[PDB]
């Protein structure tokens, strides 16, 4: 459950990304692909090899879903009801990846946004993603 | 822990750069304000009561130091995590009762913070090596749980 | 995060439970100590002995805690506020002991309505739990 | 994993009264239904898409039957268990890539179920003691993530 504080600092921190989203979206995925390889499995069939332009678009993606998130904060499962389905109903995504994910998505922030990125600012960022995993996580149709 | 001898020295040389007096007291304060029922085992710390309290906290400050000191000497030996952090593995295990989860938590933080400071040098390639580094030193830890 | 069937199945679960609300606390606090000796060291200055009028006494806040979220189980943030900021913000409560509460919670439901406990209303109670779970250890004021 | 001769005694008298033939299927099927991700590992099992259709999965029922046989074996190997689970170990880690924390998830849906089957004899005592048993064999499952 999110504060007021913790909305207000992440959508501040985030509203940063801007243009960037596809290029730290995609950093996020190759953090993660390269650290934590078990979650390769989850792409089969995709390019995932270094500056890939599937997983450069795949990055956008991503990035734009945590958009659409902060613009819906307070009511987050309506608003990313289709991603649930694709993540919890369709892939069965083991939970843990999302927080493998959720930590690359923190740490491609931190190298990117070295004044926003305050021990509060962290703090919210990561009880946002937290929150954004439950929901891509929980079939609630 | 298997590191290549390039993933040795990818680490090695970031780990040189590393302020032996801050960054251990970054990630331990980080630790308090990010997971703040991790705060309950830091009772007799002081003052926790606000984000900057806590970065501003000696005490935090000082104990962050010992652990940095404690992956520091992981990173001497990282044939031998368990050996080097059985002491530690009773202290936290056995007497203090950490949630091992906890161990993976300070571990990530730590990673956070390196790439907080040093930027673009924290290439996806170096983190993959640290993400081996500080697995191994969360697993040593929980060594008495295992 | 609830789908509309899961929120009637715990409804119809925990009615079933009625007057013996307390009871079940009391044994699933019970359940969780020995089990899980670890959790004792929340409640230092309890009498923990089988039979305990303190641990009884405790049982039945916290079942009349979960018939309350039951109650408002559309706004349990709202409903819940006063518990999350004991739970998160004054005990600091490690998450870890939410899960090991829940499911003793769980094992006590098993072993009272073996009936009721379908593997649906099961499921449904587990995601009850840890949504529960998640507002007691969220610091949202 | 150490039980005293009374948790001991428990333990078997309870496990002697378990329906060999179906109890691992409804632990099995418990899992794929309470923790519905745990299905991609089982996706040519055929029918998984209602609880009514896992549960009388014959797939589900028959591979449980295994499941419940080697929480069987490791009740006579308490103090063996990395050793007697070796092999599994390497098949749901290295192979199959399982994350350990379904391992304890699957441990406590069995503590569930015979909860279930036995309730007013699976005393708290009791359950403390199959407590042991299954975090034993969770921990030595994830042996080859330690
Ligand atoms: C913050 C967490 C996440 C967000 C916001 C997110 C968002 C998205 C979005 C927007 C899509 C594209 C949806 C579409 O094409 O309509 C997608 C697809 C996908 N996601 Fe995620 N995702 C997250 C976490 C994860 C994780 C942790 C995994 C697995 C490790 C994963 C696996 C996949 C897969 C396999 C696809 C489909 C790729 C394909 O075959 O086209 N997601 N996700
Ligand atoms: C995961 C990596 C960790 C490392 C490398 C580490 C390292 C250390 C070291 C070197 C000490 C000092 C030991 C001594 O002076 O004898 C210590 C003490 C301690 N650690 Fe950690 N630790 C870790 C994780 C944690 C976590 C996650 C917690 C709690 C959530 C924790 C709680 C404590 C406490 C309470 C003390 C004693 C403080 C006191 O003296 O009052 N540790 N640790
Ligand atoms: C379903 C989850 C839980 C519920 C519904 C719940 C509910 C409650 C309630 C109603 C109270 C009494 C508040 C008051 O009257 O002042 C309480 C107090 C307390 N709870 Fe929980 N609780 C839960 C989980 C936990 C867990 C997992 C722990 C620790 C393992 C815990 C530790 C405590 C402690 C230490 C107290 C105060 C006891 C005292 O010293 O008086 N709670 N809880
Ligand atoms: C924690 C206790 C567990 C026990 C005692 C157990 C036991 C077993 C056994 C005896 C086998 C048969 C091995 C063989 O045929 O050589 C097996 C296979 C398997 N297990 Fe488990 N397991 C456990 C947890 C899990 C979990 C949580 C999952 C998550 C999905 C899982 C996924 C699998 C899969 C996919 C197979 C192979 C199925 C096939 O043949 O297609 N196991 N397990």
């Amino acid at each position: 459950v999110l504060s007021p504080a913790d909305k207000t600092n992440v959508k501040a921190a985030w509203g940063k990304v801007g243009a960037h989203a596809g290029e730290y979206g995609a950093e996020a995925l190759e953090r993660m692909f390269l650290s934590f390889p078990t979650t390769k499995t989850y792409f089969p069939h995709f390019d995932l090899s270094h500056g890939s332009a599937q997983v450069k678009g795949h990055g956008k993606k991503v990035a734009d879903a945590l958009t659409n998130a902060v613009a819906h904060v307070d009511d987050m499962p309506n608003a990313l009801s289709a991603l649930s389905d694709l993540h919890a109903h369709k892939l069965r995504v083991d939970p843990v990846n999302f927080k493998l994910l959720s930590h690359c998505l923190l740490v491609t922030l931190a190298a990117h946004l070295p004044a926003e990125f305050t021990p509060a600012v962290h703090a919210s960022l990561d009880k946002f993603l937290a929150s954004v995993s439950t929901v891509l996580t929980s079939k609630y149709r | 822990v298997h590191l290549t001898p390039e993933e040795k020295s990818a680490v090695t040389a970031l780990w040189g750069k590393v302020n032996v007096d801050e960054v251990g007291g970054e990630a331990l304060g980080r630790l308090l304000v990010v997971y703040p029922w991790t705060q309950r085992f830091f009772e007799s710390f002081g003052d926790l009561s606000t984000p900057d309290a806590v970065m501003g906290n000696p005490k935090v400050k000082a104990h962050g130091k010992k652990v940095l000191g404690a992956f520091s000497d992981g990173l001497a030996h990282l044939d031998n995590l368990k050996g080097t952090f059985a002491t530690l593995s009773e202290l936290h295990c056995d007497k203090l009762h950490v949630d091992p989860e906890n161990f993976r938590l300070l571990g990530n933080v730590l990673v956070c913070v390196l790439a907080h400071h040093f930027g673009k040098e924290f290439t996806p390639p170096v983190q993959a090596a640290y993400q081996k580094v500080v697995a191994g030193v969360a697993n040593a830890l929980a060594h008495k749980y295992h």
